[PDB]
C-alpha cells in the first residue's frame, strides 16, 4: 500500500497480467500439494 | 505504457482493494477448512 | 463487476485470450485431479 | 490497443455477462454431479 | 452466437489459430485419458 | 488485424457454424461409443 | 472445402506451417500411443 | 501476408487437395494394418 | 545497498518483475522441498 | 527504460527497503517454525 | 513434386530450418523408441 | 522472404532433390537392418 | 578480470540478469541434488 | 557440399547458431542413450 | 582457432552468451550423469 | 546497449566485486558446511 | 543477412571443412570405442 | 552486430584464450579426479 510508484517503471499491461497469473497458478500448485499429501481431499473428491 | 505519479497512486488503489477482497475471501476459505476438516484438529 | 476501468491499462486483445485460456486450462487440470484421485470417473469412463 | 474508459465499461459488460453464463452452467453441472455422483454422498 | 462483437477487440488472425489448436489439443488429451483410464481402448488398439 | 463490427458479425458466422458442424460429428461419435463401447453399459 | 476465405483472416505463411507442424505431431503421438499399449507393435520391432 | 478473396480460394484448392492426398494413403495404410495386424481381428 | 547503479544499465521495468518472479518461484520450490522431504509438513496438512 | 544515475539511486531504494521488509517477516516465519516444528529440535 | 508454389506462400528462411529440424527430431525419436522398445538394440550397444 | 513463382519452383528442385537423396540413404539403411537385425526374421 | 571488454560486444541490460539468473538457478540444483542424494539433509529438515 | 546455394534462403546468423547447437545436443542425446542402456559405460564411470 | 571469420556471420551478442551458457549447462548435465550412475560420488556428498 | 571500451572496464569492475562477495560468502558457507555436516568426515 | 550466390559458396566450404573436422574426430573415437570397449566384440 | 574481418579475429583471440584457460582448468580437475577418485583404478 505504500508501494504505489511502482506503476512509474513497471508496465501495468505486463505487470497486472504477470501478478493475476501468478496468484492463479499459485492456487493450483497449493490445490494439488494438499491433494496429493492428504488422505482426506481425495476421500472427500471419492466419496461414498 | 508507464503512469505518471499520480496516474500510478490511482492504479494502486484498485490493486490494493482486489488484493484485500482476494484476503477476505481467503480468510473465510480457511475459518471453513478448520471449521470442515481434519487440519488443526 | 467494478473492475471495467481494466481495459484502460490491460489490452483486451491479449488479455482476453488470457483469461478464456486461463479457464479453459483451469477446467483441465481439475478434470484431471478427479480422473486420478477418484474411483467412480475411472469407473464411469470404463463401464460393463 | 486499450480502450477509453466508457469503452472499457461498454466492452466489461460482456466479460461479466459471459462469467455468469459460464457460472449458471457450472452451478448445473455441480447439481448434476451431487445427483449422479457419490460426491457429498 | 450473440458473442460476434469479439473479433473487433480480439485479432483473428491470432485467436482463430488459438481456438483450433487448443480444441486439437483438449481431443487428443480426452483420447489419452480414456486410454490410460480404460481395459477396452487398449484392448481394441490391441486385438487378437 | 481487428475488424469493423460489421466484419467481424460476418465472421463469427462461420465460427459459429464450424462449431455447429463440429458438434454434429462429435454427436455421432458418442452415439457410436454409446452402441460399439461398454461405456454407459 | 467450403471454408477457403479463412486465409483472409489467418496469415497462411503462420497457419500452413502450423497446419503441417499439427498433423506430423498428431501422427508420432498416435504412433507412441499404439507402441506404449499394445504387445504386437514392440513385438514387431523386436523380431525374431 | 493475407490474401484477396479470390487468391485465399486457389490456395485453399492446394490444401484440400493434399489433405485428400494424405486420406487416401491413410485410408490405403489403415487397410494393411487390418490386413497384416490382429488389429479387429 | 551499494549496487544502486545497476538500474543504468539493466532495464527496471523488466529487471523488477525478474526479481520478485524468482524469489516468489524460489519460495514455492523451498516449500515443496520440505514438504517432499519431511513428514511433519504432511502431518499437518493431515491433521486427525 | 535505463534510469539516470540518480533515478537509479531512488528506486533502489524502495528494493532494498522491500528487500529488508521480506526479511524481517522471514526471520519471523523462521522464528516460528523453530518454535512449532521438530526442526533443530 | 507438384507443391513448388508453396515458397510464394512461405518464407523458405523459416520454413526450410523447421523442415530440416522437424526431420532430425523425427529420425531421434524413432531411434528412441527403438531402443527403448527392443532387447536386441540395448544388446548391440552392450555387446560383450 | 516469400520467392517469385518461378524462384519458387527453382527452390523446390534442390528440396525435392534433397528428400530423394535422404529417401536412397533411408532405403540402404532400411535394407541393412533387414540384413543384419531380427526385425522381420 | 582480464575480460572487462566483453560489455562491447554483449548488452549488458541482457547478459548480467542472464548472469545472475544462471547463478541463481545453478545454486538451486546444486541444493537440490544435495537433497536428493544424502540423509543428513532431509534428517536436518526432518529434526526430532 | 553440392547444397552451397542454401545460404541464399536461409540466414546465416540463424541457421549456422541452429546447426552447430543441433550437433552438440545430439551428441549429449546420444551419450545419455549410451549410458542408460549399458553397465560397462556405468562400471567405467564408477571404478574400483 | 583457424574459424575467427565466423563474427562476420554470426552476431557475437547472440553467439558469445549462447557459447557461455551451453557450456555451463554441458557442465551440469555431466556433474548431474556421474551423480546418478556411480555410488562413490553420492558417498561423497553423504560423509560418515 | 553496448558500452564504450572505458564504460566496459568500469562496469566490469562491479561484476568482478560482486563475483568476490559470493565467493566470500561461499567460503563461509563452505567452512560452516565442513564443520557442521558428516562432509569430508 | 542472407547472402550474394558467391558469398554463400564461400560460406559454405568453411561449414564442409569444419564437417569433415568434425567426421574426422568422430571416426578416431568410434575406433577408440571399438578398440577399448565390449561393443562390436 | 557482426564485425569487420579485423574485428572478428580480435574477438576470436579472447573466445580461444578463455577456451584454453577453461581446457587448462579442466585437464587439472581431471587430474584431480584419477588421484582422489576410484575412477580409472
Ligand atoms: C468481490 C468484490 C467485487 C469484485 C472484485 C474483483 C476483483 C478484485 C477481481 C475480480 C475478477 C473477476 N471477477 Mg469479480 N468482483 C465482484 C463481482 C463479480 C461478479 C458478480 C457478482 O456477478 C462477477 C460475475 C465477477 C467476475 C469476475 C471475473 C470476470 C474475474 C475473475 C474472477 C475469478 O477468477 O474468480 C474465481 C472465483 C472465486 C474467488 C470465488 C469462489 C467460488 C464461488 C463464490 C462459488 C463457486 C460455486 C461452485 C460452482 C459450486 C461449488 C459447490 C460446493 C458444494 C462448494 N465479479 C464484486 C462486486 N473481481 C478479477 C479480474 O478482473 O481478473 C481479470 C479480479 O482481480
Ligand atoms: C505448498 C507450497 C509449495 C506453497 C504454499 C503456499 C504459498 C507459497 C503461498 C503463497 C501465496 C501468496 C504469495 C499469495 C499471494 C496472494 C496475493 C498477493 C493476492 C493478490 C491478489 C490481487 C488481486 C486479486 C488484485 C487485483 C487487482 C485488480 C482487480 C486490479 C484492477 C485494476 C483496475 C480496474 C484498473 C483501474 C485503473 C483506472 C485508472 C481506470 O482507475
Ligand atoms: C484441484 C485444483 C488443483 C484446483 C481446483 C480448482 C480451482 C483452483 C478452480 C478455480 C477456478 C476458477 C478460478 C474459475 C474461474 C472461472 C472464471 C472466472 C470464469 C470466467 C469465464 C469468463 C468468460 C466465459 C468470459 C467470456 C467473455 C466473453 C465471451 C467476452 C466477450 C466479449 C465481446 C463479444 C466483445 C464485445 C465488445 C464490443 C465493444 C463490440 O461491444
Ligand atoms: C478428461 C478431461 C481432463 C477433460 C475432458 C473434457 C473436456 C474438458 C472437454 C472440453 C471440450 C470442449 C471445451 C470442447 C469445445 C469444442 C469446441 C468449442 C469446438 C469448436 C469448434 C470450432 C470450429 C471447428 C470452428 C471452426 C471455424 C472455422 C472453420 C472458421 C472459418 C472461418 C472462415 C472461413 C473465415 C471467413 C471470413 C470471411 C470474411 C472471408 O467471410
Ligand atoms: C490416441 C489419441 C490420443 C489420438 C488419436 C487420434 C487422433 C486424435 C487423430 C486425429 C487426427 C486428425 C485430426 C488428423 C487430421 C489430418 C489432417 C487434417 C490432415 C491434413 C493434411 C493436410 C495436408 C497434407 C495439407 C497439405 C497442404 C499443402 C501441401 C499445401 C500446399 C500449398 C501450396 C503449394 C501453395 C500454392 C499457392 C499458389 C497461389 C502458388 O497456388
Ligand atoms: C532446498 C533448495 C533447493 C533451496 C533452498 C533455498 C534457497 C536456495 C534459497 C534462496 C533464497 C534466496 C536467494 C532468497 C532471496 C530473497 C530475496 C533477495 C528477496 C528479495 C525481496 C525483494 C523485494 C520484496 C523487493 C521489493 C521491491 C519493491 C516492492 C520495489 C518497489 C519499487 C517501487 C515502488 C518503485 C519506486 C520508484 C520511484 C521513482 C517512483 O520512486
Ligand atoms: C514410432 C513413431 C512414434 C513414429 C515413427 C515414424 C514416423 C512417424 C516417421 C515419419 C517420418 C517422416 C514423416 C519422414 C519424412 C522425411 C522427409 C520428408 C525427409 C525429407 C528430407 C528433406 C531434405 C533432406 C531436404 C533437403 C533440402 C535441401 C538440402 C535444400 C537445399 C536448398 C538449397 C541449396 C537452396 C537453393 C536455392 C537457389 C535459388 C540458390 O537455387
Ligand atoms: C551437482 C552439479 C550438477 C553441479 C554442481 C556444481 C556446479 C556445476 C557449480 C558451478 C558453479 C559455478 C559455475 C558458480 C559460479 C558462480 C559465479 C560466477 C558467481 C558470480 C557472481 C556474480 C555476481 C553476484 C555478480 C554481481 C554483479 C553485480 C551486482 C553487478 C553490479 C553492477 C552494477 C551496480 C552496475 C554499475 C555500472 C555503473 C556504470 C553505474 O558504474
Ligand atoms: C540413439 C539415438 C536416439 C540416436 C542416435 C544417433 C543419431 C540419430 C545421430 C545422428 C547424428 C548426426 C545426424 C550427426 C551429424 C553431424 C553433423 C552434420 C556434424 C556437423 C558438424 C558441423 C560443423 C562442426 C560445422 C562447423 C562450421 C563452422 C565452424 C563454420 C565456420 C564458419 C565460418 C568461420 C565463417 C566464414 C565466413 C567468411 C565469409 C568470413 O569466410
Ligand atoms: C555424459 C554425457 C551425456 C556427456 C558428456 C560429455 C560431453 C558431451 C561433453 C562435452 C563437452 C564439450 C563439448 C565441452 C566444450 C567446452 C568448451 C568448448 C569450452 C569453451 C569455453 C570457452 C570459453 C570459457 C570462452 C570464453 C570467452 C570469453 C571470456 C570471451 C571474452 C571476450 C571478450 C572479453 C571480448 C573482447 C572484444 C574486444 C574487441 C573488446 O577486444
Ligand atoms: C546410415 C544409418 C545406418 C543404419 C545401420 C542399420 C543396421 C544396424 C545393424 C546393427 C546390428 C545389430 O545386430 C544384432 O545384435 C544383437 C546383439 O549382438 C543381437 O541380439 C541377440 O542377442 C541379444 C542378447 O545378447 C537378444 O536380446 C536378442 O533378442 C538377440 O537377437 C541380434 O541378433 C543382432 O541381429
Ligand atoms: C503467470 C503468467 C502470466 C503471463 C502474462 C503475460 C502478459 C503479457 C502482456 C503483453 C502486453 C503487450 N502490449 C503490446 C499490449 O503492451
Ligand atoms: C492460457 C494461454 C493463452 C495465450 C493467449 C495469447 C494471446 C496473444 C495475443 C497477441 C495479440 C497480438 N496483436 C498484434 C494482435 O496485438
Ligand atoms: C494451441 C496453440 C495454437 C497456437 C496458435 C498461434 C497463432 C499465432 C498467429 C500469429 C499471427 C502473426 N501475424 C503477423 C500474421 O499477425
Ligand atoms: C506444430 C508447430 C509448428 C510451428 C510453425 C511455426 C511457423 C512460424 C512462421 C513465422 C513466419 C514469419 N514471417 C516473418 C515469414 O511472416
Ligand atoms: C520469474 C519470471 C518472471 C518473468 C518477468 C517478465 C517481465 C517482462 C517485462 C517486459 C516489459 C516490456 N516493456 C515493453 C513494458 O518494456
Ligand atoms: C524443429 C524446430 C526448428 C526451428 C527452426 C527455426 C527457424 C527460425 C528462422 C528465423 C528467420 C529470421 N529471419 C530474420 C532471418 O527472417
Ligand atoms: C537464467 C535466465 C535469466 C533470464 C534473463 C532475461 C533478461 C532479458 C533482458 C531483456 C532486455 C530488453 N531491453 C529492451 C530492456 O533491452
Ligand atoms: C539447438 C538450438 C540453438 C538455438 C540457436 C538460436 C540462434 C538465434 C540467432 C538470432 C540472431 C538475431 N540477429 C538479430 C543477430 O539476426
Ligand atoms: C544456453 C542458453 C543461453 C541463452 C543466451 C541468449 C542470448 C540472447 C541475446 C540477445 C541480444 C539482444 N540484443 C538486442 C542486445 O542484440
Amino acid at each position: 500500500m505504500n508501494q504505489g510508484k511502482i506503476w512509474t517503471v513497471v508496465n501495468p499491461a505486463v505487470g497486472l497480467p504477470l501478478l493475476l497469473g501468478s496468484v492463479a497458478i499459485t492456487a493450483l500448485l497449493v490445490h494439488l500439494a494438499v491433494l496429493t499429501h492428504t488422505t482426506w481431499f481425495p476421500a472427500f473428491q471419492q466419496g461414498g | 505504457a508507464v503512469l505518471s505519479p499520480e496516474q500510478s497512486e490511482e492504479l494502486h488503489k484498485y490493486v490494493i482493494d482486489g488484493a484485500r477482497a482476494f484476503l477476505g475471501i481467503a480468510l473465510v476459505a480457511h475459518f471453513l477448512a478448520f471449521s470442515l476438516t481434519p487440519w488443526l484438529h
